[PDB]
């Protein structure tokens, strides 16, 4: 007879936290044009180490059926590279795709190894195209940062993003990624040799330990009221080492700007020796009466802490 | 070569600090999320979710909800009619009677109907002429109200936290008999007692109690057999508790400056 | 004492077909950039009828409050027109929302209306913007049109 | 000016027939779709998911599922050890076991555990050294055989449509008794027969039965007072089943011409 089991210790079915935000952000990720990914958890023994970061033990089988599969992944990026080439050999030139996969890394001998959950994913080809109005939008490296943004935006996470070397990846196009002062992965266009082993036209990837992620406790929602009363929008223009990181100007900036600097942009720059960066700050006050006696106070503290690490205008 | 595409490699060194492309991500609705985490609670606990009219006839908005046609519930003055039989239903109980009836007089009943209601108001930072309410109803053959309050305290928790208690006061309102009303332990100041409790350390979230025998019996199930809770809460204010907000009608004007606070998931924090 | 209610007959919990589907509809609207709007159903009775293509009876309610919300809403459109210029006002140039809602049909007197629930939603600004960039994509009609293809793609639908 | 205004009017006049400016959509893998969809079903029955690890300890393989060192299963050949005692999982009862362990000896236990698997064996279109199952088990005190059968029935209704009936084959697993093989009616020729269902009518999907006492003890739980059904299936085979996939190397190849396929939503269809 068909029955079904009546629990007498009643629980409701759910989702952990964490797997709740899992099915949330591979929404976000589909939701701009990023398809999923699943690829083989066993590399070359050549290529388990590719994209490592840590200096790590890697993990053999005794037996590999195949050279193709026979250590255990530290990255998720070669099998996405192969599975970029690949597309593109076939004439599938636009490929964007993520992945949420473990890697793994040796804890030495007779140890379970660590095996660490991973998002990466790989980039190439047009972002935006509608070919009879003229719009053809390439994948650069913003677009793929962009990507990154909307994971740390959907999951309420602040990243920082200071310029780096890796690996298989441009020097000048490559970029670490921190969490709370901790790195958890990159982001860069791929070496101009590697991108050319492989056939493929310009491409971005990243890589993003999920665990790391997936370890900031958010809680709720910070809500701020709305104003009743405008804000005041003030831009700078400033003039730099052409040479320092625009992450530089917003951060002493914003250690300066009190309760009341709500957000701040670059909205451009120029490039001999240095560089012009106009930045637009947006200052207000949901909670007190915003005046400009405060605005210029603050305002002014902002240009002087500017000016002595080390700015002029 | 090794010249050349090595000085096309420096001719390509970005700062890589710049702003991105932004991928904007639009916003879902506080009323929506607090709909849908209610939802997911009940879903699990093998619920159905059913939606109803929001224009509804005064039999199943009130008659059988136990207000007899003389009850002062049903002043023309204080919901929106549009005939004498017709008008903006007051809350979503008319889909939960209609449900039941359609069982005819077999369980289990096990619903929750989230939606638009309507009352004859004017509108302030505390006050919706539109609004919205979650309810739901259980009818089965033991139910007790010791069910209800285990529910209750699910519901608190699902909203403001595994650390919730709850606290259950009595009242009364026609459809239900006991009645109560339901506290949460106040979720930001332990229990020392703060200004969004009121400083009594309990927070108002919910009413509810035991189906009503004549309630159960005008909509064909038989009392003597099968009990009955159900209950309601209100996601406006709701969510005005949980984040701070500070006018209801803030809900229903759509300044991007408030929606697009909420692109965001949470947690259960630490 | 605190207890649950354990049910003999056994239903696992889940949304309908049309619920999930509405679920995921949302998540692809908002994963393009379009906030969720509520606006109110109550409309002026002036406004009741626009943009309405079948003409068909509006609902009236017998004491409305005020002369903003005393006729039952034919179309979205009017109050996401109202939101949109109301951001607009306050220097939120770039609008993007959709709803979900019921709008109501008379079919005369005494009677229940029908309640059609519609997808609706408005665009105004930048579609995509990164100004250092130099890249600013305004919103146009093939956006817009570009938005309700992929409500149809998700949707697995031809429109 | 209703000149001016008119003819920049008529200027502006567009083909409104031309492709939109698409907001491309990524899609979700077929594989994890199916999983997702389990988890869904068994959520809404109180379950919980869980996870554990790829790599694994032979005692949880193979030695807490009733497979004695002995025993051919655990064949270096078949799977892909890494030393003696550690290797790729092969299948995702393991996590189960390590599970039913730490519960030390009480219920219930009612647990989904998807997840990737590892088989030592050439690849080709039927055979994949990487495949993917999702198991469950339940732990309780009255479990019967007939509670592993109405929860089959479930899982394949969610899978393969309302109408869908089973059928229960007897078999042998060293880790329950009794043992069952389970197929279900064939969604696409009603059962008059097809090349889909071997024209039998009838496609195996799942494996199950009840836990083995042994299985049970070793884990920390009185086989006197508790039962147990446990199950297992394969997406990848179901996946193929259900679309007509001609090769299981496709699921982990990642050609967008596949996987750009599986944008859209489903329904019950008529
Ligand atoms: O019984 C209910 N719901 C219910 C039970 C108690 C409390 C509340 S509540 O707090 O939201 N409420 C809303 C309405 N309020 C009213 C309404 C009219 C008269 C008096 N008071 C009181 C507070 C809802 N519905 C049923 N459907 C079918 C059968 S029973
Ligand atoms: O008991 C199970 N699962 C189970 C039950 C029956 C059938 C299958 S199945 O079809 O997927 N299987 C997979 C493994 N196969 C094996 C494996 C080794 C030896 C023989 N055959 C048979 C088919 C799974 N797990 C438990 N975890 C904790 C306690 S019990
Ligand atoms: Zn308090
Ligand atoms: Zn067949």
């Amino acid at each position: 007879p068909s029955s079904l089991p009546v629990f007498g210790e009643v629980t409701s079915g759910e989702l952990t936290d964490r797997q709740h935000k899992t099915r949330t952000l591979k929404e976000t990720l589909e939701g701009a044009g990023l398809n999923q990914a699943i690829t083989y958890s066993l590399v070359s023994k050549d290529h388990a180490k590719d994209f490592a970061l840590q200096e790590r033990p890697t993990i053999s089988l005794l037996m590999p059926m195949s050279e193709a599969h026979a250590t255990l992944r530290q990255s998720l990026l070669p099998h996405l590279i192969e599975a970029t080439a690949y597309n593109v050999a076939r004439k599938n030139k636009d490929v964007r795709l993520y992945e949420i996969g473990r890697v793994f890394f040796g804890n030495g001998e007779g140890e379970l190894p660590d095996e660490v959950e991973y998002l990466s994913g790989i980039l190439t080809g047009e972002y935006v195209v509608n070919a009879w109005q003229g719009k053809k939008e390439e994948i650069d490296f913003f677009i793929a940062k962009g990507v990154v943004d909307r994971v740390a935006e959907k999951l309420n996470l602040e990243f920082s993003y200071k310029a780096g070397k890796i690996e298989g990846l441009h020097p000048g196009r490559t970029a670490i990624v921190s969490l709370e002062g901790q790195d958890i992965g990159f982001i860069g266009e791929l070496h101009p040799q590697v991108a050319a082993d492989n056939d493929l036209k310009r491409t971005y990837v990243f890589e993003l330990n999920y665990d790391a992620m997936m370890q900031v406790a958010v809680g709720y929602i910070n809500y701020e009221q709305i104003p009743k009363f405008p804000g005041v929008t003030r831009d700078i223009a400033l003039e730099v080492n052409h040479d320092v990181p625009s992450s530089e100007l917003k951060q002493i900036i914003h250690n300066n700007g009190e309760d009341i600097l709500q957000s701040t942009l670059v909205f451009d720059v120029y490039e001999k020796g240095k560089k012009s960066v106009a930045i637009r700050l947006n200052y207000l006050d949901t909670e007190d009466t915003l005046t400009d006696e405060r605005v210029s106070k603050i305002h002014d503290k902002i240009l002087e802490a500017l000016q002595a690490e080390g700015a002029t205008i | 070569l090794m010249e050349k595409l090595n000085q096309q490699l420096a001719e390509e060194t970005i700062d890589v600090t710049l702003p991105s492309r932004q991928i904007s991500i639009g916003s879902k609705h506080p009323l929506t999320r607090t709909v849908e985490e209610i939802e997911d609670l009940f879903l699990g606990l093998g619920y159905e979710i059913v939606d109803g009219y929001e224009v509804e006839q005064d039999y199943y908005n009130f008659e059988a909800l136990n207000l007899p046609k003389s009850h002062p519930a049903r002043d023309m003055q204080d919901s929106f009619y549009i005939t004498d039989e017709i008008l903006m239903r007051t809350h979503t109980s008319p889909v939960q009677a209609r449900t039941m009836e359609k069982r005819n007089g077999q369980g289990p009943v096990k619903i929750i109907c989230p939606g638009k209601v309507y009352r004859r108001d004017s509108d302030d930072a505390t006050h919706s002429h539109q609004f919205t309410q979650i309810e739901g109803l259980v009818v089965d053959k033991n139910i007790k109200m010791s069910d209800l309050k285990g529910t209750l305290e699910l519901v608190a928790k699902k909203l403001f936290g595994a650390d919730r208690e709850i606290r259950l006061r009595p009242s009364y309102f026609p459809f239900t008999e006991p009645s109560v009303e339901v506290d949460v332990s106040c979720f930001k100041c332990k229990g020392k007692g703060c200004n969004v409790c009121k400083h009594t350390g309990w927070i108002e979230i919910l009413g509810a109690g035991m189906v009503h025998p004549n309630v159960l019996e005008m909509a064909g199930f038989d009392s003597n057999e099968y009990s009955g809770f159900a209950f309601g809460m209100g996601p406006d204010r709701i969510a005005m508790l949980k984040y701070g907000i500070e006018d209801i009608r803030y809900f229903y004007t759509n300044d991007v400056r408030f929606l697009e606070q909420f692109k965001a998931v949470e947690d259960r924090g630490e």
